[PDB]
């Protein structure tokens, strides 16, 4: 998610939105922190002895490292038996007062349920949660995940993300078709028009997860610039730009592995190359550039004389497509859109665009392609 | 001379000039808003003029069995109100202002109207003024409309209906009086001519500083008790007592140790840790040294073993002994402690993070009976909504917060003939109360 809004760390300046990055004046503020994550410890014994550290330091920033902290402790595997239905018969007993009438109602309670008790008591509330292996986290590098983190928290009121393109931009689109991300670009400076989770309605929470997986490559590259521009009030709204460039104290940490999975181009690939013999497949093709707009399809196809490009679209908007189609009518070619049915709100029907729900139904690319050769 | 002095329309007129009154020429007459009533007849007959007037045309009293026995605090604010019939009284949430408002009805016996803000306040006052009075009462307001010698309407309708009520009722009634000073509701007062009101309040100061206008609108305050005022030895309905026990000798060796590291440390820099100016100077050295970190850790830890000693579930468990048959909630400040006293005696816990569900559980089995006794948090939660205990246990705590103290007031007001309050306390610690 990044960090709750609660969290969120930042100040406004005329138009601009200045993030308050963690910095090496910190660095106390996070070993002593860092210090009270040890294996066999309740989290709820770290709430309190961080309290006095809430009066020296920003409580804003302590929490958030202690959230962050906790999120690379693993903990001990949920209770057997619902820990709720374990207190109900429990403390059915009243107050027990002997220490052996206590012994004994623990046992009776812990051959009635069949579990240690005890152990799993109160192992659904987060205070006594108890750590077994303590994260690894150096100070240094808390700092910079924190400062990712506040990154990604403030993205996801973003109405738009320009990306500004160093080097590996053909490695950029790629994660970001891989993520499904909406986009365009344009090449005035070569750049992308990430659209953000505020142009959503219904599923910004996934976007959004999927959009900060991409700021990771991006600011691993040796130049990049991002200029944000967020929305804030819910019904005065002002848009507030967020620049920054080259900012090297970040750093992921969330592995995230196996979330971006190019199923769908491929399968796609397979089933037309085999399916379809009269059109010669070119996949990933020279983008297009028409008045300053590139066009980055996916598969060029062509049969002798007609030339036709699919591009693949994972999420989408009622009102993207309608952009994307709009600037595509001067593209000067057909092109066939694959929308996918499941990462919209409205069921959409066009004259160049097949629908697909898991995977591309080569079948209706097929009938599409002959229902205009003629 | 024969001065005469009428009602017309939420105004005062008279055939002569007294002061406050101001001639009409659209009217012929010296006039004012009619709550300048009691004040120029008064002027008048104090200067032995004949008062012709028809000024007050009272609907009739009705019929009343006064049921209210007053406690003694809201006796005393009754005799306060009572020497000028004209007065705010400012009593906390839950100090039964209601019931001192009642009780000046019955003594008075005229007719009432009682003004309040929201349309859950008209039927609250209506069902206390049924137990308390036996009258069901007119009520103007939320859609009903009728009108009785006792009767409930909303500030907006009394602002609706001033000029035909100006003049029907002797006592006015402004309950949550505060609201009176606002833009609508000032000119509202100004249109009665009621000689006798009452305003209640637990929040008489304004932002906007328009309480000044309280003697003009409703009278000014004439009895004021805070709600620590209200939980003294001698005047709260439960016995305060604090049992106190000694540190585990460990304890007091860790707490010793850690007093003297704090006290070296202060001594060797020229700080002392008297006064809150004094801790906010040690908090801001701790930013940036960490010798200056370590003692305010070393005041939080020593502090830490006083206030959650072992020896208090020692002694909580002596206390729950005595008490069998009572219905016992014990309060901690922080989570953890509430969690140790739930494992040792197998009794259900409430804090800030139980889920709803859950916590509306605990407290209802706690309600009904079959939970005699829990323990709760108080770190960011209020203690409110709690049902009736009769015994509670306090464990630790920087004092009591006025809340909680208001909140444990309403939670033993409840509990019994006699119900107590017990503080357990260690002893050779050292005070932390900063100033
Ligand atoms: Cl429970
Ligand atoms: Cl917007
Ligand atoms: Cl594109
Ligand atoms: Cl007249
Ligand atoms: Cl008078
Ligand atoms: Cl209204
Ligand atoms: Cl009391
Ligand atoms: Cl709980
Ligand atoms: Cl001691
Ligand atoms: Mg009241």
């Amino acid at each position: 998610m990044g960090l709750p809004w609660e969290l969120a760390r930042f100040s406004i300046v005329k138009d601009e939105v200045l993030p308050h990055f963690a910095t090496n004046e910190d660095l106390d503020l996070a070993n002593e922190i860092i210090s009270l994550f040890k294996a066999g410890k309740k989290l709820g014994e770290i709430d309190e002895e961080i309290e006095y550290l809430e009066k020296i330091y920003d409580h804003k920033l302590v929490r958030a490292f202690v959230k962050l902290l906790t999120r690379l402790c693993e903990f001990e595997l949920d209770s057997p038996i619902p820990p709720i239905q374990i207190r109900r018969e429990l403390f059915k007993y009243g107050p027990v007062l002997d220490e052996k009438e206590r012994e004994d109602i623990i046992q009776k309670v812990s051959k009635k349920l069949g579990a240690d008790i005890m152990r799993f008591v109160f192992s659904d509330l987060d205070e006594e949660k108890k750590i077994i292996k303590a994260p690894t986290i150096s100070a240094e590098d808390l700092i910079r995940w924190y400062n990712l983190s506040l990154l990604q928290t403030l993205l996801f009121k973003a109405y738009k993300l320009t990306v500004y393109v160093s080097s590996n931009w053909k490695e950029i689109i790629r994660r970001a078709k891989w993520l499904g991300l909406m986009y365009f670009a344009y090449d005035k400076p070569l750049r992308f028009e990430f659209l953000g989770p505020a142009t959503l309605v219904k599923l910004t929470e996934k976007y959004g997860r999927n959009l900060a997986v991409l700021l990771q490559f991006i600011i691993s590259s040796q130049n990049w610039k991002i200029e944000a521009e967020l929305v804030l009030g819910k019904k005065f709204k002002r848009v507030y730009k967020l620049k920054l460039a080259n900012f090297k104290e970040l750093k992921e940490l969330v592995i995230d592995e196996k979330r971006f999975d190019s199923s769908v181009e491929e399968k796609f690939y397979k089933d037309f190359t085999n399916v379809i013999k009269g059109w010669k497949i070119i996949r990933e093709p020279e983008p297009l550039v028409v008045d300053n707009r590139v066009f980055i399809p996916d598969f060029l196809v062509e049969k002798g004389n007609l030339k036709v490009y699919v591009e693949i679209v994972g999420f989408w908007t009622k009102e993207y497509i309608k952009e994307k189609l709009d600037k595509l009518k001067k593209v000067k070619y057909p092109i066939l859109i694959l929308l996918n049915e499941e990462l919209g709100k409205e069921k959409f029907n066009g004259m160049n665009v097949i629908t697909y729900k898991r995977k591309i139904d080569i079948s209706l690319v097929y009938k599409w392609l002959r229902e205009l050769e003629n | 001379g024969s001065v005469y002095l009428r009602y017309f329309k939420g105004l005062i007129l008279s055939d002569a000039y007294a002061p406050g009154l101001k001639w009409s020429d659209e009217l012929k007459a010296y006039s004012a808003l009619a709550f300048k009533y009691r004040d120029v007849r008064k002027y008048f007959l104090e200067k032995e003029i004949e008062v012709e007037e028809n000024v007050i045309d009272s609907l009739p009293f009705p019929l009343i069995k006064d049921k209210i026995e007053l406690r003694d605090y809201q006796a005393e604010a009754v005799k306060a109100w009572l020497k000028e019939k004209r007065g705010i009284i400012v009593l906390p949430t839950g100090a039964g202002k209601t019931q001192v408002a009642l009780k000046i009805v019955s003594i008075m016996k005229v007719a009432t109207l009682i003004v309040v803000p929201t349309i859950d306040l008209i039927t609250q006052w209506k069902e206390r003024i049924n137990k308390y009075l036996d009258f069901d009462p007119g009520i103007i307001g939320g859609g009903e409309d009728s009108l009785k010698g006792i009767t409930v309407i909303t500030y907006d309708s009394a602002y609706t209906r001033a000029e035909e009520l100006g003049n029907k009722f002797p006592l006015l009634i402004f309950d949550e009086v505060h609201h009176l000073p606002s833009e609508g509701y000032s000119i509202m007062a100004q249109l009665f001519a009621s000689p006798y009101r009452l305003g209640l309040t637990a929040t008489p100061e304004r932002d906007d500083g328009k309480h000044e206008l309280y003697p003009i609108l409703v009278g000014p305050i004439v009895y004021r008790k805070s709600v620590e005022e209200l939980a003294g030895k001698y005047i709260a309905k439960y016995k305060i007592k604090k049992l106190y026990v000694s540190l585990t000798n460990e304890e007091k060796k860790r707490y010793d140790g850690l007093r003297k590291k704090l006290k070296d440390f202060l001594s060797s820099r020229g700080l002392k840790l008297q006064n809150l100016d004094d801790f906010h100077r040690l908090v801001k050295l701790a930013a940036k040294d960490k010798e200056a970190r370590e003692a305010l850790l070393a005041w939080h830890e020593s502090l830490n073993i006083a206030v959650n000693s072992q020896s208090k579930i020692e002694k909580l468990r002596e206390i729950l002994q005595e008490y069998k048959n009572e219905k016992i909630i014990v309060f901690t400040r922080d989570t953890q402690m509430a969690y140790r006293i739930s494992k040792t005696f197998l009794i259900p816990v409430v804090t800030y993070k139980t889920d709803k569900d859950e916590r509306e559980e605990i407290l209802q089995k706690f309600r009904d009976g079959e939970y005699r006794v829990i323990v709760a948090s108080t770190v960011f939660d209020e203690g409110v909504d709690v049902p009736d205990a009769t015994l509670a246990i306090v464990m630790g705590g920087y004092g009591t917060k006025r809340q909680f103290l208001q909140r444990l007031g309403r939670i033993l007001r409840k509990k019994d003939k006699e119900a107590l309050l017990i503080e357990i306390v260690t002893k050779g610690t050292a005070d932390y109360r900063l100033s």
